[PDB]
């Protein structure tokens, strides 16, 4: 009278299908998901400093659209631009909008230092009913509309050296009147010009007289430009008309700041990774939520699921039915 | 699998075994019983936990990047921005697909391996006192009471004790 000893392995009633070298589907005892495919719908307010733009684009906040004055001197790790946002100041354009938006978004700050520019022989602080500020007409907070004094617009020629140890960002512009009457009425000279220069670079913009579409009470436009001035360099502004002058400079930082377009509400929670769909967990290596991400995120992939086998081959006993 | 134990010479698994991954089933004078093997079970799990921690190993923290959605048709520069991102995603999609394929092929082969390692270890314990039936079962050629079975399972079985008894039963 002997004895038998059988070796074997476990199995489970509910197995999981996985992919391998040789099989597109094959059953295992357990697997785990490597693609994060869902979000809370909400952007967690920690650990990143989230700044909700609300009614404002970063650019309108930069310039100082009156309804965006609450963003003066603000800072962020992630500026969040909403689809509901609108401009409500003088109508403007930014040649290379994308780049100004990017470089500011990256800088992570709207810190503005006012400087004492001396505009000899011109009227300052021009305004418009396009850009109301309280009951009366107004203008962008960080720009200074210059028009004639008496009946003359002299050659403006001013300097502002950088004796700090940080880069200065100057934001300035040029006014494009709709009619020749307007050009001369505001600036005397029939053709203006704005030349903004440092030691290394220069920008010269000729204004262009012509109607544009009527937008917030005006067929005119202001074009926006920027000049960065390095430590030890100098800024020169030379204009005989149409200058929209800076009031100072924005401070520039470098770091982890960015910008995102999203209508997800901001909530109280902690999530390292942010998408426009909302925050997502980062325990998995991959994600299918959105290619746009910010922070410590899983890598975006096209697959909505990838199962990593965490168990042997599942072999249930030979079924009689 | 590469070793052909799991889904191979062992016809199927045991839904009954809820206390381990690999193990033993016996029939002797005193009845039948089941016990899981802790060492082989732990080796499979440790290796799988090992690779799991490696795969979920956080890398990748990105802040300011490029824009990836556009409200205007712009042409060349935007074509390039899209192409760069589309190129990236396809390459990461491939790395993901290959990763799981390789990992899962290997997970299956290594669990198959551990089953085989336990089987070969057990056969070696029994020396000339048992024979491989060919289905993952050894026919032992002697009286093996529950003390004797547990000796095989906890690794203390002396084959000399039962050798003359067993050798006789094999060739008679
Ligand atoms: C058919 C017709 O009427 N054509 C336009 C005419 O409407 C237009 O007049 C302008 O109308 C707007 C409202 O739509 C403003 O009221 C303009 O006045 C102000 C302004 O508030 O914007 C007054 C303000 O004091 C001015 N500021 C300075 C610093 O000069 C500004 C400013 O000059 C203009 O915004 C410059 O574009 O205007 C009022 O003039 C005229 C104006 O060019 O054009 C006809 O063709
Ligand atoms: C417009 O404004 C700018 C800046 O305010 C003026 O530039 C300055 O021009 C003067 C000469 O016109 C330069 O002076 C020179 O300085 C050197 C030493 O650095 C000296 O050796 C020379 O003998 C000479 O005097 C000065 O460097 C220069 N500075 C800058 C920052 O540009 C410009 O003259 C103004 N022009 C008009 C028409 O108003
Ligand atoms: C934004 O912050 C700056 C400082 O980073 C403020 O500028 C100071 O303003 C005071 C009061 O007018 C001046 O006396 C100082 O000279 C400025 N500081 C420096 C370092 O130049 C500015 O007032 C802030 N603005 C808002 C709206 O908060
Ligand atoms: C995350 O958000 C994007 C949109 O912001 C979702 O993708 C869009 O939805 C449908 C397809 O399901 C399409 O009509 C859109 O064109 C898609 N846009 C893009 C850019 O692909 C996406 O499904 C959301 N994912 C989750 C998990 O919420
Ligand atoms: C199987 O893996 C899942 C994750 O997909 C996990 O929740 C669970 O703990 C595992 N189950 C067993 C029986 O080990």
């Amino acid at each position: 009278p002997g004895a038998t000893l059988c070796l074997g392995h476990h199995a489970v009633p509910n197995g999981t299908l996985v992919k391998t070298i040789t099989d597109d589907q094959i059953e295992v005892t357990n697997a785990t998901e490597l693609v994060q495919s869902s979000s809370t719908g909400k952007i967690c307010n920690n650990p990143h400093r989230i700044l909700d733009g609300i009614d404002c684009t970063l650019i309108d906040a930069l310039l100082g659209d009156p309804h965006c004055d609450v963003f003066q001197n603000e800072t962020w790790d992630l500026f969040v631009e909403r689809s509901k946002a609108f401009s409500n100041c003088y109508p403007y354009d930014v040649p290379d909008y994308a780049s100004l938006r990017s470089l500011v978004a990256s800088s992570g700050t709207l810190e503005f230092i006012t400087e004492g520019f001396t505009w000899t022989g011109v009227t300052q602080n021009g305004g418009s009913n396009a850009c109301k500020r309280g009951p009366g007409s107004g203008f962008f907070s960080r720009l200074n509309w210059l028009t004639k004094s008496g009946s003359t617009y002299p050659v403006l020629n001013v300097t502002m050296p950088n004796n700090d140890n940080f880069d200065k960002l100057y934001i300035w512009g040029v006014h494009h009147p709709s009619t020749n009457q307007e050009q001369t009425s505001l600036y005397v000279q029939a053709s203006g010009r704005v030349t903004v220069s440092t030691r290394r670079s220069q920008q010269t913009i000729i204004p262009n007289i012509g109607s544009r579409p009527w937008v917030r009470l005006s067929s005119s436009r202001i074009s926006i430009y920027w000049t960065i001035v390095k430590p030890g360099d100098v800024l020169v502004i030379n204009s005989n008309g149409n200058l929209i002058a800076p009031r100072g400079y924005f401070k520039m930082r470098t770091g982890k700041s960015s910008i995102m377009r999203s209508d997800a509400p901001i909530d109280t929670c902690i999530s390292e990774c942010i998408t426009p769909n909302g925050s997502i967990p980062n325990d998995k290596p991959f994600q299918n939520v959105n290619k746009i991400t910010y922070g410590a995120c899983p890598k975006y992939v096209k697959q909505n699921t990838l199962k990593l086998a965490t168990g042997m081959r599942n072999v249930p006993e030979k079924q009689t039915r | 699998g590469l070793f052909g134990a799991i889904a191979g010479f062992i016809e199927n698994g045991w839904e009954g075994m809820i206390d381990g991954w690999y193990g033993f089933r016996h029939q002797n004078s005193e009845g039948t019983g089941q016990a899981a093997d802790l060492k082989s079970t732990q080796a499979a799990i440790d290796q799988i936990n090992g690779k799991l921690n490696r795969v979920i190993e956080k890398t990748n923290e990105k802040f300011h990047q490029i824009e990836k959605e556009f409200s205007e048709v712009e042409g060349r520069i935007q074509d390039l921005e899209k192409y760069v991102e589309d190129t990236k995603i396809d390459l990461w999609s491939y790395n993901a697909e290959l990763l799981v394929a390789l990992e899962n092929q290997h997970t299956i082969d290594l669990t198959d391996s551990e089953m085989n390692k336990l089987f070969e270890k057990t056969g070696r314990q029994l020396r000339e006192n048992a024979e491989d039936m060919g289905n993952g079962c050894f026919k032992i050629y002697h009286k093996c009471d529950n003390a004797c079975i547990e000796s095989i399972r906890n690794g203390t079985y002396d084959h000399d004790v039962y050798r003359d008894e067993a050798l006789n039963n094999r060739f008679q």
